[PDB]
């Protein structure tokens, strides 16, 4: 247990096999729910 | 805005489409492509105003984000969108072929895809054409460039009077206080 | 606006004492210019 | 927000969430608002093998709304966001000139149904 | 603009550039960003009944 200092990874690694005569297709789905939040209004004073 | 980095295939065909003015270039030590080079060069012993203004209390803190991840980023995201088309946008990546593409798009503008594929090798050559002409317009304009120049002016300028405003008595005997 | 017709006028000793004051005149004419022609953008970049 | 995504179904990406938008609910909190909204994602993909079009007795025909697939022996069409297999008739396709211009073109059968129960 | 002209196709007029879009290129600069768009555009008209 000490603290480290690094350089960051911007993300993954990947590669995708293009070809002239090649494509994909899915087969199944699936369903997602997300939250979002947003400030409305304000204290008023005198 | 993408969580993982994509990375073209060795080899440059498409087609018919060259491509190459825009994507990296492996020879130079910063990777980036000639347009890129060309604006970074386009915008621009004694001390420099960094340590000129240290030594009056203002200093000057560097980014977090560095050039070289800034191209990545924006290599990924073109190589992204060179080989999977829209749908690395809403999940999982798919291949396509590139003309596969272009008719699918020209439908969704709502034009019927023979007229695409009757006509490749003109549409290729005026894509290339264009690609030279605004190669070649953004080499020779120098007034294109005033909205970042003017926000460094406006920055400096204000440095500039804040650090002069010193010097006033104000109705003082003198501006110096140790005298 | 005009600096010295609102803050001093016509006054040589006012004049004369408020130049050593400071040189507040050119930011505040900055400012307003700088008002003045982005009305003029705001009307060419909505009407043309 | 509230104009767009709550009272219809927006287009624009990325607007109203990640993935494909179908419909959202608000909320209400102290000094602010709360949005759920609800998306689409494909999964499970597979690879296979296409070609842009077929010439079948001299003529060209092209997908009237879907794309060309095979599975390796035979000839299909599907539509571009799910899996579904189906026999290439006239009733999906259009013709459109002859087969000496089109780059990539095939060799295959065209099953009209008009002949067999004109034959019946 | 980067969010919507770039991910996939819009149908906003001028919007994403003067005319039909197609696709857009992005490029990075100091302190800024560029964007390249790539449009269609008839021509040769004719007249009819």
């Amino acid at each position: 247990q000490s603290i480290i200092a690094y350089t960051m990874s911007l993300g993954a690694e990947n590669s995708v096999a293009y070809s002239n005569n090649s494509i994909a297709i899915p087969t199944n789905f699936t369903i997602s729910v997300t939250t979002e939040i947003l400030p409305v209004s304000m204290t008023k004073t005198s | 805005q993408v969580k993982q980095i994509y990375k073209t295939p060795p080899i440059k065909d498409f087609g018919g489409f060259n491509f190459s003015q825009i994507l990296p270039d492996p020879s130079k030590p910063s990777k980036r492509s000639p347009i890129e080079d060309l604006l970074f060069n386009k915008v621009t012993a004694a001390r420099d105003l960094i340590c000129a203004q240290k030594f009056n209390g203002l200093t000057v803190l560097p980014p977090l984000l560095t050039d070289e991840m800034i191209a990545q980023y924006t290599s990924a995201l073109l190589a992204g969108t060179i080989t999977s088309g829209w749908t690395f946008g809403a999940g999982p990546a798919l291949q396509i072929p590139f003309p596969m593409q272009m008719a699918y798009r020209f439908n969704g503008i709502g034009v019927t895809q023979n007229v695409l594929y009757e006509n490749q090798k003109l549409i290729a050559n005026q894509f290339n054409s264009a690609i030279g002409k605004i190669q070649d317009s953004l080499s020779s304009t120098p007034s294109a460039l005033g909205k970042l120049q003017d926000v460094v002016n406006q920055n400096a300028q204000a440095l500039n009077t804040l650090v002069k405003q010193l010097s006033s008595n104000f109705g003082a005997i003198s501006s110096v206080l140790n005298d | 606006v005009d600096c010295t017709m609102y803050i001093c006028g016509d006054s040589t000793e006012c004049s004369n004492l408020l130049l050593q004051y400071g040189s507040f005149c050119t930011q505040l004419n900055r400012a307003l210019t700088g008002i003045a022609v982005e009305q003029d953008k705001n009307t060419q970049e909505v009407f043309a | 927000k509230m104009s767009e995504c709550v009272l219809g179904q927006s287009k624009r990406v990325d607007f109203c969430g990640k993935g494909y938008h179908l419909m959202s609910f608000p909320q209400s909190a102290p000094h602010g608002v709360v949005f759920l909204h609800v998306t689409y994602v494909p999964a499970q993909e597979k690879n296979f093998t296409t070609a842009p079009a077929i010439c079948h007795d001299g003529k060209a025909h092209f997908p009237r709304e879907g794309v060309f697939v095979s599975n390796g022996t035979h000839w299909f069409v599907t539509q571009r966001n799910f899996y579904e297999p189906q026999i290439i008739t006239t009733d999906n396709t259009f013709v459109s000139g002859n087969c000496d211009v089109v780059i990539g073109i095939v060799n295959n059968t065209v099953y009209d149904p008009l002949q067999p129960e004109l034959d019946s």
